[PDB]
């Protein structure tokens, strides 16, 4: 956990938040509580990884500015939460889940696959820097295990197949159904709906009295 | 199919919608 | 009024409410081994070198935490606050680099005596040990932190005695390597505080790197002339040249400090 | 941070001549009552040893450290 | 074997010699490591109790196997660094033959 | 002269000592001769420094050469090691 | 298997003030 | 004896099935009865929680009555506030997933039910960071009631004034932790506060708080609808009440089903989701409340009754009842493993035990998988195991040490064999 200044990434490297950022910005701040705003630097910190992925020592910079607290109180909220990333990332920058629910259920499995699709070892960007691979831990939603969160998009119940061709929809096209790509809807107990499978009960339904 | 698409703004965009809702700061 | 009574080992001390377990038991007058407290410095709960057992009580509790309650006996040298001693001390050691003849806080280290009173015989830790990367800080305070405990009271004092809210901690986990994320050296006066603060000889002074070794320093109480504050200092004397200056406690001059130019 | 060492007064005779010896370089005294320093548990007593023994005493009072006031609620406070 | 000297001015060789023998003071060496100034033995004040050897966590000091160094001054038993390490380099094949027979004991 | 230049001076009143007798001082410094030690290449992050023979050698110290700015120096052996 | 001369090797501890060469 | 009715199912948006949206909502009925709650008084809702006699909801079990009724007493000037915390870092807990995705008005009108009884100004709702797709749907819900004017000063046309707001979490599974919550919210590093200034008295931005698990939040208002009663019915004795059941694992149909508290354990993998993949003889182990508690082998599975006493007689915990099922075709030894992995990569650092001590179980765990370490060494991290479980700061050092002490207890024999298997192939 140190920044060694490098051309690349070290403040040279202007940041300011686009006006239509600086916007997003302010709102912010108002959710918190008032006279309060420190309280905002990872909404805000998110933003600037929002505008670059990057997020070099010179956007810090400007978080702590923009947030007027220690430059160091942003450098350690940057440096303890893996969302943010201080090295560049890859466009579709794929997690894999691989704690042990999903282990258990094949979890590594996938793992295989992508590293030979990407052709690449996990945890670097492609050359390509078309993709970035790397093992993150439990996602959640683990009732669907086989699972790659890739932007948000969190695909789930995954067979190792599936994430080539999802892969492949990234590589060339955009948007690739992101999803539980099997035919259970969200979490759903496969074979149905045991839970209910009656209607549900209308308003003000069996309310007790009182 | 609102789950099946949204923007990398849109929680901050849609918060900043609601700034107009939000009650007063303490 | 205002004068709770806790028993510390069954003595009865009285406190005023809102002193804590620590506080309680030095007035008896018992030490609690701690790491990461400071009288002048807030308190942390970092080490947890310091659980006591408070009776009838499921679980221990952090002494220079838990506000001393309405009669709470204070069990300092129990057969439970003593394991709750020896298998912290087997946790700051198990990572810990031995370098002790290196390691200038020979003598002055509040680590090795806590082990060697109050920890364990021998070491169980088979595995691997880890290593941080020598860092910058400055001209005056030599960082070898591979040797910090992170005991957090540098980033206490550099932001609560000193204004300079510069050093703080980074990352998660067994990497959490207590060092200004980009090299700023730390420059401010009330610096050289720092080396006398971290009980670790993991920052200390570089100046006087390795000329000495404390039993050797022959120790004469005298005053600050540098400034005018007249501040109260001990000027460390081996064989009859001057080794180091560093702070003796006036509780209304120096209280525990003194400026980077008379040290 | 230990305490055990600012317990017992000790009486300690005035510093004396310490030259350097030219063979060897190894600091030299001519001063006998130098490394000689009685711990006394009690002011009272140790004024006494340098009255029958003659030397000429200068007693410092102890200087023990005030009580402080800390609570872990207290510094969480964003007011202050 | 490299050929820098072992000891690193821990310094407790002096703190543990009974005679007061070893006087040490060290200083930063240039390459940013740790060595002593100055190592003077005064043999005449040492009484060969092995305690030096024993104490020695890099084990720089060792007792040599050597009895016959009888001086016809007294100066000459008095040892600097330069005289040691002078002896150390002398002996060193037979001090290292010994301390390979003796180490597992200890 | 020696290690750390001990030279007692041409005015020096102590320089008396050596005449009819010679000096002691080191050929083959060691202030040189572990800047002679080839930098030791290592493959993990971390490295160890027994110093050499275990017991014989020094309290094991772990290096961190994770730097290739700069090669870890264990305190005790002054071995540079080339990450 | 098939005189010396004692000296501190120190530096000057305190070093001192040279006076100016520089009359005045 | 479980098999709760569909109607008494809570959650019945789960699984969506019905517009998660304000109109599905309305359908639902969610909103029927709050501006009378809110009225009867903050009181009121009190009684029934503390009739209800639920347990919270998340990793740890306490009455939920009681935690709300500590910030009830008078304001001291300071606004006291409500947290949700919508993270839920634990392995198997899509438990909340599906009340935040699928069911989002349930959350929004708990927080206001709740929001009375703690006398609550406003509500943070902290949904980890990971879900950004989740975080879309709840604040389309928010802004949906507010539009309403269910949220807002005067809420629900009632004198009472809320406001509900989402907090952007970072990937931190101690995130989680009542402490720490606070502090991302604060905006300082998450690492957990200490426990003598309880989070009631200090708190978020300073001023009173108190946190709850979403579960626990959405299963306000029905709990006051319904009645105490009703719900306290269902549990049993101090258990009571359905919670969400997460099965994951090694089961024929994997799913999160909200089936009655107290369910024979044997039964909700044969009954209800799947039964256990390849027989329920092939069950090696089941993790019960997640990866902190403690893993049950079949030997006591059927015996068990799923309730947060129920596993403590058996020394595990109910937790987030997330069930992990492990068939004979498992190595538990690096099952258990990757969860001290998970663990490693996830703890703060801010104490010592915790710090140093998963880091050293991590290391003694992975030799044990290759089999690499000695018999005795076992015992080593049983006892490396019970100093980190009550010297930690928080309790996720007190959670690391539990899957340990598991293995240790049940599967000592399978790790002294990987033990001897590598000395004999020296
Ligand atoms: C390391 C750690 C992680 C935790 N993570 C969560 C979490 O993700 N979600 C959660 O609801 N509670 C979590 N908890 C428990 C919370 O601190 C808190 O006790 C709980 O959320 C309160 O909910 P309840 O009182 O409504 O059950 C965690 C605790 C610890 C020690
Ligand atoms: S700090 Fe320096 S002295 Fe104290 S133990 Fe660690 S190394 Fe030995
Ligand atoms: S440096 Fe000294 S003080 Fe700062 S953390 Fe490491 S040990 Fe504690
Ligand atoms: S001789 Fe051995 S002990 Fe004495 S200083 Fe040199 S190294 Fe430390
Ligand atoms: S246990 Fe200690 S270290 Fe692990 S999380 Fe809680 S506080 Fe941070
Ligand atoms: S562990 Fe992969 S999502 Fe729960
Ligand atoms: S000394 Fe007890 S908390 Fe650090
Ligand atoms: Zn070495």
């Amino acid at each position: 956990f140190v920044h060694r200044d490098t051309p690349e990434n070290n403040p040279d490297t202007p940041f300011d938040f686009t006006p239509e950022n600086y916007k997003r910005i302010e709102a912010i701040v108002k959710n918190y509580p008032e006279g309060h705003q420190a309280a905002a630097v990872l909404p805000v910190l998110d933003l600037a990884q929002r505008q670059n992925g990057w997020l070099p020592i010179s956007a810090m910079n400007k978080v702590a500015e923009v947030l007027q607290v220690p430059p160091m109180r942003v450098y350690e909220v940057a440096t303890f939460y893996t969302m943010y990333n201080r090295k560049p990332v890859g466009k579709y920058h794929i997690q894999v889940c691989t704690t042990t629910p999903c282990m258990l259920r094949d979890s590594d499995s996938i793992l295989e696959t992508l590293q030979r699709k990407l052709g690449i070892k996990v945890g670097e960007t492609t050359p390509d820097k078309l993709f970035t691979l790397i093992e993150v831990e439990c996602l959640g939603a683990c009732v669907n295990a086989p699972m790659v969160q890739i932007n948000d998009n969190y695909y789930e119940d995954l067979t190792p197949k599936d994430i080539e061709e999802i892969i492949d929809e990234l590589k060339a096209g955009k948007v690739p159904k992101p999803g539980p790509r099997s035919g259970r809807f969200c979490c759903e107990p496969a074979g149905g709906l045991t839970s209910l499978t009656e209607p549900p009960k209308g308003p003000g339904f069996g309310v007790q009295a009182g | 199919l609102q789950h099946h698409d949204y923007n990398t703004y849109t929680f901050l965009d849609l918060n900043l919608d609601l700034s107009k809702f939000r009650l007063p700061q303490p | 009024s205002n004068l709770i009574e806790v028993f510390v080992d069954g003595q009865s001390v009285m406190v005023e409410p809102g002193t804590t377990v620590l506080q309680a038991c030095e007035k008896v007058g018992m030490q609690i081994p701690r790491f990461c407290y400071h009288e002048r410095l807030s308190v942390a709960g970092n080490c947890r070198m310091c659980l006591v057992e408070i009776e009838k009580a499921p679980k221990v509790v952090a002494a220079c935490a838990m506000p001393v309650m309405k009669g709470w006996n204070i069990l300092t040298n129990s057969e439970k606050s003593k394991k709750a001693r020896e298998g912290v001390m087997e946790f700051l050691l198990a990572n810990h680099p031995l370098d002790c003849p290196i390691c200038d806080q020979g003598g002055e280290c509040d680590l090795q005596d806590q082990s060697m009173m109050f920890g364990s015989d021998r070491s169980r830790f088979l595995e691997g040990k880890r290593a941080v990367e020598d860092k910058n800080i400055g001209p005056l305070v030599k960082t070898i932190m591979t040797r910090c405990i992170q005991c957090t009271r540098c980033i206490r004092f550099a932001s609560e005695i000193a204004g300079v809210d510069d050093l703080g901690t980074t990352g998660r986990g067994n990497d959490m390597q207590v060092g200004t994320y980009i090299e700023k050296m730390f420059m401010s006066e009330l610096s050289g505080n720092v080396i006398d603060i971290c009980p670790v000889g993991a920052l200390t002074s570089k100046p006087y790197a390795f000329t000495a070794r404390p039993w050797e320093t022959r120790k004469t109480e005298s005053i600050d002339v540098m400034d005018a504050v007249g501040s109260n200092i001990v000027v460390s004397t081996r064989t009859g040249e001057v080794m180091r200056i560093l702070p003796r406690m006036h509780e209304d001059i120096n209280e525990e400090w003194i400026s980077d130019k008379t040290r | 941070s230990g305490v055990n060492n600012t317990k017992k007064w000790k009486m300690e005779f005035d510093t004396r001549e310490r030259w350097e010896n030219p063979l060897m370089g190894w600091a030299s005294t001519a001063d006998p009552l130098s490394n000689m320093v009685l711990t006394f548990s009690a002011k009272e007593d140790a004024i006494a040893f340098a009255e029958k023994n003659g030397w000429s005493y200068d007693v410092e009072e102890k200087k023990v450290p005030k009580p402080k006031s800390k609570s872990y609620g207290a510094n969480f406070s964003w007011n202050k | 074997p490299s050929g820098e000297e072992r000891c690193i001015a821990c310094k407790l060789c002096e703190a543990i010699c009974p005679a007061q023998a070893i006087t040490i003071e060290a200083e930063p060496r240039a390459d940013g490591s740790r060595r002593t100034t100055r190592y003077d033995i005064d043999m005449t004040k040492c009484i060969y109790c092995g305690f030096c050897q024993e104490a020695c966590p890099v084990d720089a000091i060792v007792e040599g196997p050597n009895f016959e160094f009888s001086t016809e001054t007294h100066e000459e038993l008095l040892y600097n660094k330069e005289k040691l390490l002078n002896n150390g380099d002398k002996w060193e094949a037979e001090i290292a033959a010994n301390i390979q027979a003796d180490y597992l004991y200890r | 002269i020696t290690h750390t230049g001990q030279v007692y001076d041409e005015k020096d009143y102590r320089r008396v000592r050596f005449v009819d007798r010679q000096k002691e001082v080191n050929e083959n410094f060691a202030i040189d001769l572990i800047a002679q030690q080839p930098v030791n290449e290592v493959e993990h992050r971390i490295i160890a420094c027994d110093g050499g023979g275990g017991a014989l050698g020094h309290p094991k110290v772990y290096i961190n050469l994770d730097k290739e700015t700069k090669t870890g120096t264990c305190g005790y052996c002054g071995l540079q090691f080339k990450q | 298997p098939t005189q010396y001369v004692p000296y501190s090797t120190t530096r000057k501890k305190i070093h001192e003030w040279v006076p100016p060469s520089t009359p005045y | 004896f479980g098999s709760l009715k569909d109607e008494d199912r809570i959650f019945t948006n789960l699984y969506g099935r019905h517009d998660w949206r304000l109109k599905g909502a309305l359908r639902r009925g969610d909103w029927y009865k709050t501006k009378e709650i809110l009225l009867k008084g903050p009181d009121w809702i009190l009684g029934e929680m503390k009739t209800s006699g639920l347990r919270g909801r998340g990793g740890a079990g306490f009455p939920t009555g009681l935690k709300w009724s500590f910030m009830n007493k008078p304001s001291d000037g300071r606004p006291k506030y409500l947290v949700v915390n919508a993270d839920e870092g634990e392995p198997g807990t899509c438990k909340d997933r599906e009340i935040m995705r699928h069911d989002p008005h349930k959350l929004v009108e708990g927080c206001l039910v709740g929001g009375r009884a703690m006398g609550a100004r406003a509500a943070y709702i902290y949904i980890r960071g990971e879900f950004y797709n989740e975080a879309s749907n709840l604040q389309v819900a928010i802004r949906e009631a507010y539009e309403a004017g269910l949220i807002g000063k005067n809420a629900c046309g009632s004198d009472y004034d809320f406001d509900v707001f989402v907090v952007r979490g970072a990937g931190a599974y101690i995130c989680g932790e009542e402490t720490a919550l606070i502090e991302s919210i604060e905006g300082k590093q998450g690492k957990p506060r200490l426990k003598p200034p309880f989070p009631a008295d200090v708190g978020v931005f300073g001023c009173p708080t108190t946190v709850a698990n979403v579960e626990t939040v959405a299963v306000s208002p029905t709990i006051c609808r319904r009645g105490g009663t009703w719900f306290a019915g269902f549990g049993r004795e101090r258990n009571s009440g359905t919670k969400l059941f997460n099965i994951s694992g090694h089961v024929n149909h994997p799913c999160t089903v909200e089936e009655e508290m107290s369910v024979p354990l044997k039964e909700l993998i044969e009954k209800h989701a799947g039964g256990v993949t390849g027989g329920w003889d092939n069950l090696l182990a089941v993790i019960p409340g997640g990866s902190s508690t403690p893993l049950i082998p079949k030997s006591v599975c059927e015996t068990v009754l799923m309730d947060f006493d129920a596993l403590v007689q058996a020394q595990t915990g109910l937790g987030t009842a997330a069930v992990i099922v492990m068939d004979r075709s498992t190595d538990i030894v690096k099952a258990i493993a990757r969860l001290i992995e998970f663990y490693k990569h996830e703890s703060c650092g801010q104490c010592t035990p915790c710090r140093e001590g998963v880091d050293w179980m991590n290391k003694v765990m992975a030799r044990f998988v290759k089999g690499d370490a000695r018999p005795a060494e076992i015992d080593s991290l049983w006892e490396i195991s019970k100093q980190i479980e009550g010297h930690t700061i928080c309790a996720l050092g007190d959670g690391a040490a539990w899957p340990v002490q598991g293995l240790i207890r049940h599967f000592r024999p399978e790790l002294e064999d990987r033990m001897q298997r590598f000395a004999q192939q020296h």
